[PDB]
């Protein structure tokens, strides 16, 4: 998808 | 939109070529802990900071990400309050030109932030919006187009040669 994470970074 | 209490800036450069400066405004009253963290990383007071760091993740029509000044890949960074800190305010909504905290689930704010270059409403309630680009939005729309590889990482490094305060 459209996410702004720190470490994983998914769909 | 919240009131701006302080002003910080980033002088950006892509591989020896100067792009210009991004002037940011900080909502000090709606998120004091968060804007303080940001401000002090811009100056460098504690030894570490956004100076010399990069934007490891840029996605057209979405946002540009940065602040991993301890690993440069998106897995690092640290606040001025130790490792991580709770989310202060999640009432403020995202808008184009907003400064928001990137994280790893609730209450895991560190030093990574993002600047939105398009509407990202599906993100409200989960990321602390704590500022806006007051000027240098064109510098942000410049970076957004840079060439990235898989994982959306800039082929030529986009670096914050200088960051400070106004």
């Amino acid at each position: 998808x459209l996410l702004v994470t720190a470490g994983l970074v998914l769909a | 939109e919240p009131e701006v209490t302080a002003k910080v800036y980033f002088d950006v450069m892509i591989d020896s070529e100067p792009l210009g400066r991004i002037t940011i405004g900080l909502f000090g009253k709606d998120a004091p802990l968060t804007t303080e963290n940001f401000r002090q990383l811009c100056t460098g007071e504690h030894g570490f900071g956004y100076k010399d760091s990069i934007f490891h993740r840029v996605i057209q029509n979405f946002m540009i990400q940065g602040g991993d000044f301890t690993n440069f890949d998106g897995t690092g960074g640290k606040s001025i309050y130790g490792e991580k800190f709770a989310d202060e305010n999640l009432n403020v909504k995202h808008f184009v030109g907003a400064l928001s905290m990137a994280n790893a689930g609730p209450n895991t704010n560190g030093s990574q932030f993002f600047i939105t270059t398009a509407p990202t409403p599906w993100l409200d309630g989960r990321h602390v919006v704590f500022g806006k680009v007051l000027d240098g939005m064109d510098v942000v729309l410049r970076i957004e187009k840079t060439k990235t590889n898989s994982h959306d990482r800039p082929v030529k490094p986009v670096k914050i040669v200088a960051s400070g305060e106004l």
